[PDB]
DNA sequence: TTTTTT
């Protein structure tokens, strides 16, 4: 009676959520949270006993009581909701970015947008600035990995383009290759991204392009769910030595909206493609089979500028492979690791997200830069 | 105390025996028998009742009494034996007939042999 | 005495009821529904406690008195009942569609049909309309990808005939939807799983290529009383060395009940109620070629280039395009946003009522398959003394072997002669 | 103990048993059912409490006692029964048949006969008549299909006795290959039989003999059927475990058997019938069922009696 | 109430947390530990309960009482925190030691240092003092191992500053291999590395070398997350043999900070690499394919001293593989299977860590000393 | 309180042990077992109710009460401890034999080493003397498989350290091949030292030796953990090669490999190989590595009752006695196996060479 | 139990 009285109170603030997928989703500290491991319901329930009466909230102290209220609650749910359907909004842990208006929602305002996915870091508005000591330093770095010159124009413009991608909530239909030499720049950028949106970044491994995708549990496909930016590196030169070419089929399944494939334990087959995916490599990829479907979904982009030690400043002047020559810095990868342009880099990429929405975005292929 | 009483008469009819491998044999219906395939233990508690005093039979008709009996009997067998060692012998579905002297000992004798395969007919 | 009452009384509401797999499917918010991690019983014993006695109302308030009457129904349940036995209902998360008839049902009138699945969204009086400016560019999208013309009269009703999805019954054919790039096939697809929800599943590749088992296959028993199944791309069988389709497999997919359970279950039977589709730009190649095979093989072909400006040249310049028109960038948005559910509904309604004259089914296209070519000449020709040489040159001396070499040299050789030339 | 002398009433009616498989099968709704989920001791508890005195009935109504009965009843069941063992038994969907006798016992004089496979119909006896124009309906069938003009006498002896062979509950150590071309009938018998034992009928491959064993468990009838002409083989060294099992073996082919290696011994557990005389819609329509059900009772007092 | 108020005070002492990768690290006996099949929230609980008041230190005393105290605690924790962001601090089982000063931390002191990981073994200030007689012999076996003579002295510091790396947690850039023919004493070192840091050290397969790292599970890789050394002992004769080659892509996943790898059983694709990675040989490696990427990720120490027996004395002076002969002590394994030189070694690498970690400690390739890099280093 | 207080006075008798593996180790019938799949704390509490008060020994008659002060014994271990630590002990299923010293340890005196193998039978402390017919008998196969000549003065002492390796706990640098023809008294030394150590023996395959210890499930590697012998029984005529890198990996402490189903990936090496061999071996690649880790003891004595005595384990505790003696012999003060590479054919040109 | 392993 009374414990159902919590449980019926607790059910009109809208703070649980049951969705499609027949999991539970609850509003903790500014953010929709989920897990199949952790007592979540319980953990709301402790967490709003200060919205409730005198009565109510000293009756919530005990463990067994709140497992009660739990079970009430659980019988209280038999619709569904959708959730993540909006694409314009990025998710922190303390509320949701606008990426078409540039204003941070908290509160109730977040709570209207059901991001079951976000950064993993809190949002901060007083970095997230247009002029600040680390802003110079991050537009040198870029202008140095990519120059704005008239014979590098199109690949600055695809690398931005790219870059403002992985913002975006939606399903993507082309692969990008970061394709270069030795020491050009293509892990740094990727740390900077990394930094930059946190816990929507994933890393995989090949077997996702060089196997099938659908053959007994694959945790390494089933991690991409709702994921925006999934990057693969070192590909293991599929022309030369003893290899496995790539495989052209698993290239059309990774730029359909659903991707089917099961994680360990796990009866969920589909999983949500949100990801734009990219692969660094120091060697154009190689194909078992080329199609016209195929050259749809590929874009390259190249990196030729090379940072060196002084010692070998000479040898890079010779190479062909390069367009500049710079000196290299060994505290830009500590700084990068301690987050020191986190929100500069961000507002770069929304910056860049506002020019390249010219009403829609649609990422191109660049079949020219293919020798297959 | 008195389920403890219990546990202790039975476990002194050698009816209850640990394996090497992890598990146990009862000896119920004249036979050995092996666990992980149903539970035996109980089967055999509720079966022995007769045996024990009158005061000690009523206890055992509470399923739940039983469990405490098992779990008391399991604490107490803590040396393991080996199952069907002897070489010269020949089961049967009364008893193990001997190898030497064509005697074919029976039911309490056969018990101190344990054998888990059999010829298959009677004697 | 009272929580045996109170389950009493809850039986006798016809609200619970037992499957022949042993799935227990409620009456809830007008629609059957079933699930192995989901207390569906007790969300039923709290939902309905508004139809009893206050005395009773108040006892089912707490969850461990639920949990009582909950056991008390499940010991009542001693017989099965069938479950999804009409072909011609649509059910919605609201009620359910007569198809043959064109009423919607809703409320007790709706739970005498059992159908235990659904599209999962309510379905919309004011949307099945077919007057809207949403069906004129439904219509105009449709006719753009398979084109009204003499042509095409034949392939746009293998297209049309997409309607044996509404069906709830065994389909004996598999289709592929073959076509070169850019040519709408996606599109389709999309428009279906719009149109129909829940009812339609995407599985993988291991359905047709891997051996079904006892064991785990989800992807198997995720496909039970779903009337459309679609499986995306298709690997070059040839250039690229990969396996092939096996012949037993399409055998076990038009049969009436699949073998496969989910992780954690027992459920080891699923009912087949899907039409197959297949999206491929390469068609098929199978292990094992047969006569029962060729009986079970379908071909739409999509022959419309949507590209953009600067590719019309080479477009028009394909021949493996009749058509080539401009590519719209916004269509896929509104698709997704389900503007078209409802027009594409009534679009399916009405193709529906075409092809039920008055039973559809399914045929094969034998003849658009490269590797059913050899069987269908073998078929024709021959008629299950006779010198081998003989019997080489009489079949040498009207075929060529450029391409038929191996083909002839597998029938001479494996295949070994009490055969008759018509 | 209350509970204890409810369970022993409970035991005293053979409505469960335990089997050598180590699950128990329980008499509830007149079916010896069988289930290793599920709780149907439970069920079976509930169900049973009509037939006991009204202060043990009361007791029954909490789930909590009548897991502690089910508890006890777990613990007093030590020796295991066989299922199955009549050969002259036909179970049907509402009871059993006593083939050679003549009556049906309908509900509850079927529990001695411990079946556990059934034909997955209702039986009649209505329609299951010793007359009337579906008796002739087929007569000309069976006699076109099958004539005997005592040239083909023996032929058809073979023919309708290895078909009413698969009504006996009892190993047939023989596999007649049913001989013969297309459009003999072959596939007549094939239907007839499938509308006459119902699940008790599977269809098999090659793959039996050339080179569908788990699930022949008291299957009656195996049909093998589809082959290709083998001059892989018979494979000489399946025929010793094919025929060592409680179905008759019948291969239908439209071309020549040959062996893997023939030997003295082979030669002595294959039987033949050919078929020298070389519907759909209402042979699937069920429109005899019980007629060739007669048909099938008829052949079985015949030469099967008093020993096959 | 009473019991909420006993988890509310252990909750405001911040010795449980919840790592982002579903862990819960408790606080005891100075030291970080969590275990995923044995919680350990219970076990602080009776540890702590000296530190309330008590009448709150009895109720702990009930086995059922601390399962609801560790219920109402489980309630409280919603916020994940990260652990091992600090590279200079080594950790050990009842503190931590700070390597840029050297002071050592036992306390509340060491705990605002989320360290997952630990030697395993306490630590001992009358022994990490320096001179000893135990550090005598120490600073005998290095010489012999590595002399310091005017041509062994590039050699001997990149053999230092690879030992010294041992101690950092952070992402090192080459794969270092420890070349020499048989008894040259490249065993010895890996003994005394593994006496010096302990549970921080692991030895895994050639798995790792020449075989694909993601396909199923992997154990050989996902035991490698957050150790701070990896050895790889005895690959072939590449050339004199039938053999697999190395791979020129697995060593540059190896020196990317995240490896992608999972376990048994797991859904966990991610490693967190903080590994000095040695390969001790007798052959110098052979990779399927040469490109300056691979070029840069590759260093090697020469081991060029004969610890020999009197017949072999004099077979050995004519060989050219070695530099220098001296006799064998055949009572040297056991005196570092007993950690004899543990903490002397500790000092020897603490002191090279001041001398090399400043500012910026980065290891360089050595490409003149491998044969397959001879025909790129000829353009 | 009460069952708290029985908790704590059974913790100070350290019966029970938590192990870096990440197990328990319970001291019961003078031996320490492991908790993987048995509840032995509650037998190990109902064992012990005699070393306690007439107060504290009633109230563990409950399993209810047992089941709780096992709760409080598993929340008061913290830190693990480290095994198998001893290399001169000898484990059996009652007590520890020290190789030293030749005494025997039974009790609370053997539960001091942490000793988590044994041999798997029982010993006889009145058969392991010196006297006695038994032991006067064994001297004629030993010195018949090899004779006590001058010529075989150097092959016989070889033979007698390696058989006395196996007694040691500890890693040893050499594998020894036992070369000779069939019948001439190699598989009566197997059969001798099976009988002898008993559980502390295995035999092996080819698996470890021809084929790739790492990649994938290795269940005849990981079996080898803490044991202290393996046989290399049937040998092939070589095929598949010696692959001599395989030898070098059996020869360090660790040992790199794991079973089904498991993550774990290292082993301690205390084992003694000998392969028994009767061709000439060949190897992938011979280099001066391989010779320092190769020693061959040759059999060249060609020859019912020695069938079944010794399966009757009839010189379990004589050959035991000889074994002891000639570890005292071979100890002085550290005993190391030292390779003979003249005694391989395939090594004679690249030892000039 | 599923995964892992075959
Ligand atoms: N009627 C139409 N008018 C305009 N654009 C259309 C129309 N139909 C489809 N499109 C667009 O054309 C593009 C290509 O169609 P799509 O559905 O991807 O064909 P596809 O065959 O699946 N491509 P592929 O997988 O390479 O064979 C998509 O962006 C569609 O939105
Ligand atoms: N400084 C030293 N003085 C004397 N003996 C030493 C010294 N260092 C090492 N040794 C001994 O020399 C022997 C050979 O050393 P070891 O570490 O095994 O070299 P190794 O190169 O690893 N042998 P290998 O694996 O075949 O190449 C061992 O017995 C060591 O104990
Ligand atoms: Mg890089
Ligand atoms: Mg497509
Ligand atoms: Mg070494």
């Amino acid at each position: 009676n009374k414990l159902f009285n919590i449980a019926q109170r607790i059910l009109d603030t809208n703070s649980v959520l049951l969705t499609e997928r027949g999991d539970h989703i609850v509003w903790i500290n500014n953010s929709w949270k989920f897990n199949s491991e952790e007592p979540l319901i319980t953990k709301l329930i402790l967490s709003i006993r200060h919205q409730l009466p005198k009565e109510y909230s000293s009756e919530l102290l005990c463990p067994r009581k709140r497992k009660t209220v739990e079970a009430n609650i659980r019988d209280m749910l038999v619709d569904s909701v959708e959730t993540d359907t909006y694409p314009d909004k990025l998710p922190f842990k303390n509320g949701v970015l606008d990426l078409v208006d540039g204003m941070f929602y908290s509160g109730d305002d977040a709570k209207k947008y059901t991001c079951t996915v976000s950064t993993g870091f809190k949002f901060d508005d007083t970095k997230f600035v247009e002029d600040s000591p680390e802003m110079e330093e991050l537009m040198n770095i870029i202008n140095d990995i990519q120059p704005l010159t008239d014979e590098n124009k199109k690949n600055r413009e695809l690398y931005e383009k790219t870059l403002s991608s992985c913002l975006c909530g939606a399903t993507k239909g082309c692969l990008t290759f970061f394709f270069g030499e030795t020491a050009t720049g293509k892990s740094t950028t990727k740390r900077l991204l990394k930094s930059a949106i946190g816990d929507l970044f994933v890393e995989t491994g090949q077997t996702i392009l060089t196997d099938v995708l659908d053959k007994g549990p694959n945790p390494f496909i089933a991690n991409m769910h709702l994921k925006r930016s999934v990057f693969c590196s070192e590909l293991p030169d599929f022309a030369c030595s003893g290899s496995k070419k790539i495989r052209s089929d698993n290239i059309k399944k990774l730029t359909e909206p659903c991707v089917i494939g099961r994680p360990c334990f796990s009866n969920k087959i589909n999983n949500r493609n949100h990801a734009t995916i990219i692969i660094d490599t120091n060697y154009k990829p190689v194909f078992d089979r080329i199609d016209n479907a195929l050259m749809r979904r590929i874009a390259v982009v190249r990196f030729r500028t090379h940072f060196s030690q002084p010692s070998g400043r000479e040898a890079a002047e010779n190479n062909d492979a390069y367009d500049k020559v710079k000196l290299l810095d060994e505290g830009l990868d500590g700084k990068i690791q301690n987050n020191r342009y986190r929100f500069a880099f961000l507002y770069l990429l929304v910056k860049w997200y506002k020019k390249y929405h010219i009403p829609i975005m649609k990422l191109y292929p660049t079949p020219e830069e293919i020798p297959d | 105390n008195k389920l403890f009483n219990i546990a202790q008469r039975i476990l002194d009819t050698n009816s209850v025996l640990l394996t090497e491998r992890g598990d146990h044999i009862v000896w119920i219906n004249n036979s050995w028998k092996f666990n992980s395939e149903e539970p035996l233990i109980t089967k055999l508690i509720l079966s022995i009742r007769h045996q024990l005093p009158k005061e000690y039979s009523s206890e055992l008709l509470c399923p739940r009494k039983r469990k405490t009996v098992e779990a008391n009997i399991r604490d107490m067998l803590v040396d393991s034996v080996e199952t069907d060692t002897y070489p010269d012998k020949l089961p049967f579905k009364n008893g193990v007939l001997d190898l030497v002297d064509g005697m074919f000992y029976s039911g309490d004798d056969a018990k101190k042999y344990t054998c888990t395969v059999s010829t298959g007919f009677k004697f």
